[PDB]
């Protein structure tokens, strides 16, 4: 359905549905190109990561995939990270290569992170 | 005549372990019945990957769904033939 | 109650006859045992309860043993070094002879690397090891004659003189490998492997007669029969790795293998007849006409003189 | 069959302490000379110094091998605020100086090898750091994770060994500090996954004089824990988890012996390789080995001279 609603619509449009499903790299590559700010990317990113801190195992699952559709840097032998975890370090990494402002970018991070409460 | 096809090619599994479930579906539901149930038995297979935790290797899931997909249209043409070679004996 | 056992204190790794002379009609009555997994380890010699006639601290563990005349008998260490026995009949001394201590090290990296497997054809004395090397060396030379480096990266488990100046060597990677001794480049000449396993070969063995008959063994103890020049045959045998098989010097029709549960199993061409000719792990065996011995991991050693009877 | 053996330790100065890889065969002796030995068993039960390097100004306190899985790491805390992670070239190289710290790092200990390479140090401060290597490939760089900051000054520490899944990761910290009234000087930290931190679980109120050294024992697939707390008496502790969450599970504790048959401060507490035989250290220069009988009864199985002899 929304294969249908990219087939007419506009950018801001296209990177709304993207954030939706979940297919973030996608997004912050069309927010550069227009040149809109990756503030709604790294929202969702954090929202994600808040889920799994506590959710079930079905979400860690399908969690655990979406990672391959993104680019996890490098291969971690830990056994306590799972699914969650790995879905942190690549949101991090994201960040740091494609950042802005500083203020923009921390602050839409911490606010989502304290959409119910969070030990930082 | 009887048309029984290829085993089980497991990829992170047992062939013969894979044994052990077939029995498992082949407890008679009532009377005759050794074909569990194709809800149950979809539902265990699926829950069964998802234990095996996709780690670090990530990028065979698809390959892995697919043999979900046969080991069950396998098991089902199992219960379909042994039910009519029961009905070919009856008559 | 064929079987004779003695209890020793060391487990058994290698047991090998005296080759006796085959003009003169003797029974062979001498062989020679070597220890393993001990703080000192050792070579001993007895001859058939089994008496113990004389026996030398062995520095290192003795790998490999193989006899190369009546009086000298090759020994490879852990640490790598070959080392030569002779042995002094007359005192029931074994003296040491000539060593290459540094025939077998890992590739830069400081500390040892074992030597696997020796075999010998005198005045030839080839060595393999976990290194990829295929050391040559001479009795009377005191410098190693030619160096195959980097032969395999994997740890070659065995070796044995096809035909003259080539060797068939076995690696942990499942694969036979055939090497030429004249041919001045480091490359094998043929490599033959299972098509899609690699399970790894512990021993490897030649028929005595037809030279192009080659017997191995697998960590699945499958023994496979292969023919050099064209698997052959692969038969179902035991239900774990089989260490060592032998054929039967003088009758080649029967053949011998040992594996890690315990049983010493025969196998007669002459239907393969097999039967359990013992009742924790036999290491080692060697055939000579009626006379066979195992060494086992139970310290013991099993001794029989009428093995067809 | 006791034996004793006379290893020349070819040491200008006092040998503060030394210790076992995980196979038994290489030990490390840092010594009051500012240096630290590498000792190797050969195939005869000879030892041979390999590698002797400096390291740090301040005094050495510990020093941890890792597993062998992840190589050949060791680690050495000083009193200069520094934890340096030490790795061959293949002598001895320094890969990081892990000086978050703002007061002398008393003690380090590895993680268990199942979460992975996280080196723990506790400072003076009050405050446990637990680090992390990511790669370990390259030692060099490590990233701090978790602070606990625990209110008094940290003496030791030691990690659970089980490595069951229900069991979360704890870590023990004890209390040196000589507080007059303040009790509760050990301390148990369990890791809460919801809010990925770590938390206070238990605090031993029963131990209210400063605690030297504390260890825990392999659980041995048993329901319970046990404890060792070494400070003017050896206690042994058996802390059962309560019934079951969003938060920590309460435990129930009870003292199951206490020794004070050294008369003097209990310095040193370290187990066997299977937990059953627990050894003790004092200032009467004894070594006092405690093993439990059939009817779980404590008793004291082999006392020492200071010559060298064993007490008959």
């Amino acid at each position: 359905s929304t294969a249908a609603i990219a087939g007419s619509s506009a950018a801001e449009e296209m990177v709304a549905l993207l954030v939706q499903a979940g297919l973030f790299d996608t997004a912050i590559s069309l927010c550069q190109t227009f040149k809109l700010a990756l503030t709604s990317v790294f929202e969702g990113l954090a929202c994600k990561c808040i889920r799994l801190q506590q959710g079930g195992e079905a979400a860690q699952a399908e969690a655990w995939e979406w990672l391959a559709a993104n680019q996890l840097a490098t291969v971690i032998t830990t056994k306590e990270s799972s699914a969650t975890d790995e879905a942190w370090r690549l949101m991090i990494s994201y960040l740091d290569k494609y950042e802005a402002k500083n203020t923009l970018y921390h602050h839409c991070i911490i606010n989502k992170l304290l959409s119910h409460g969070v030990p930082l | 005549s009887n048309e029984i096809p290829e085993p089980l090619q497991l990829d992170f599994f047992d062939r013969s372990q894979i044994e052990q479930v077939i029995a498992n579906c082949e407890h008679k539901n009532r009377r005759g019945q050794t074909v569990c149930n194709v809800k149950l038995l979809h539902r265990v297979l699926v829950a069964e990957v998802n234990a095996l935790q996709g780690m670090a290797a990530i990028g065979q899931r698809p390959l892995l769904m697919e043999e979900i997909n046969t080991i069950l249209q396998y098991v089902v043409e199992r219960n379909k033939l042994l039910q009519c070679l029961h009905a070919k004996r009856h008559a | 109650d064929k079987f004779a056992a003695k209890f020793v204190s060391h487990k058994i790794s290698r047991t090998r006859w005296r080759p006796v002379s085959a003009s003169s009609l003797q029974q062979p009555d001498v062989f020679a045992t070597g220890s393993w997994d001990n703080e000192e380890n050792k070579v001993c010699v007895w001859a058939t309860d089994p008496k113990q006639l004389c026996d030398i601290k062995h520095p290192g563990d003795v790998m490999d043993m193989q006899f190369l005349d009546k009086e000298r008998i090759v020994t490879g260490s852990s640490t790598g070094t070959v080392t030569i026995f002779r042995h002094h009949e007359n005192n029931q001394t074994l003296s040491v002879n000539q060593r290459w201590e540094q025939a077998h090290y890992h590739v830069g990296s400081n500390m040892r690397a074992p030597c696997t497997a020796i075999v010998c054809s005198s005045p030839e004395i080839v060595s393999v090891g976990e290194d990829g090397r295929i050391n040559c060396f001479r009795a009377e030379s005191r410098d190693v004659l030619r160096t195959i480096d980097d032969a395999d990266s994997s740890t070659m488990h065995g070796v044995t003189f096809l035909r003259t100046t080539e060797i068939l060597t076995v690696n942990s990677v499942g694969q036979l490998k055939l090497w030429d001794l004249r041919k001045q480049g480091n490359d094998p000449t043929q490599i033959f492997s299972v098509t899609g396993e690699r399970v790894p070969l512990h021993c490897v063995d030649r028929h005595p007669n037809q030279q192009h008959v080659v017997a191995t063994g697998g960590q699945d103890g499958m023994l496979c029969i292969w023919d050099v020049r064209h698997p052959m045959s692969l038969l179902n045998a035991h239900e774990a790795e089989m260490w060592e098989v032998h054929f039967h010097p003088s009758n080649p029709d029967h053949l011998f293998t040992c594996s890690e549960d315990g049983s010493l199993w025969h196998w007669d061409a002459s239907q393969l007849e097999i039967t359990n000719l013992l009742p924790l792990s036999v290491n080692s065996l060697d055939v000579l006409g009626q006379n066979l011995v195992c060494g086992t991991d139970a310290e013991a050693i099993y001794v029989t003189r009428r093995l067809f009877s | 069959m006791f034996v004793a053996r006379s290893i020349a330790a070819d040491h200008k100065d006092l040998i503060h302490d030394v210790s076992f890889d995980f196979h038994g065969r290489r030990m490390a002796t840092c010594s009051s000379d500012q240096s630290v030995k590498v000792w190797d068993k050969s195939e005869n039960v000879n030892w041979h110094c390999t590698a002797s390097w400096k390291t740090h100004s301040g005094s050495v306190w510990r020093v941890t091998w890792a597993h062998p899985e992840f190589g050949q790491v060791l680690a050495s805390c000083s009193f200069d605020r520094t934890a340096a992670v030490w790795e061959e070239i293949v002598h001895w190289v320094k890969r990081t100086t892990l000086v978050d710290s703002r007061t002398s790092v008393t003690d380090v200990k590895f993680a268990p090898k199942h979460m992975g390479l996280m080196l723990a140090t506790c400072s003076a401060d009050g405050v446990v750091r637990i680090y992390e290597a990511p790669d370990v490939m390259n030692l060099s760089q490590w990233s701090l994770q978790h602070e606990i900051s625990c209110k008094l000054s940290c003496s030791c520490i030691s990690w659970n060994p089980s490595s069951s899944r229900a069991h979360s990761p704890m870590i023990a910290v004890g209390s040196d500090d000589s507080s007059p009234n303040i009790m509760g000087k050990v301390q148990i930290y369990e890791y809460n996954e919801n809010t990925r931190k770590y938390a206070k679980a238990e605090t031993l109120m029963s131990v209210s004089d400063p605690v030297h050294d504390i260890a825990f024992a392999p659980n041995l697939g048993r329901s319970f824990h046990i404890l060792a707390v070494a400070t003017k008496d050896v206690r042994i502790f058996t802390m059962k988890p309560l019934r079951k969450s969003g938060g920590v599970t309460k435990f129930e504790n009870h003292t199951v012996a206490q020794f004070d048959n050294h008369n003097s401060q209990v310095w040193r507490v370290s187990w066997n390789i299977t937990g059953t035989v627990l050894a003790s250290s004092g200032d009467d220069g004894t070594v006092r080995l405690w093993k439990a009988n059939y009817m779980d009864n404590w008793k004291c199985i082999g006392v020492l001279k200071g010559d060298g002899n064993p007490v008959g």
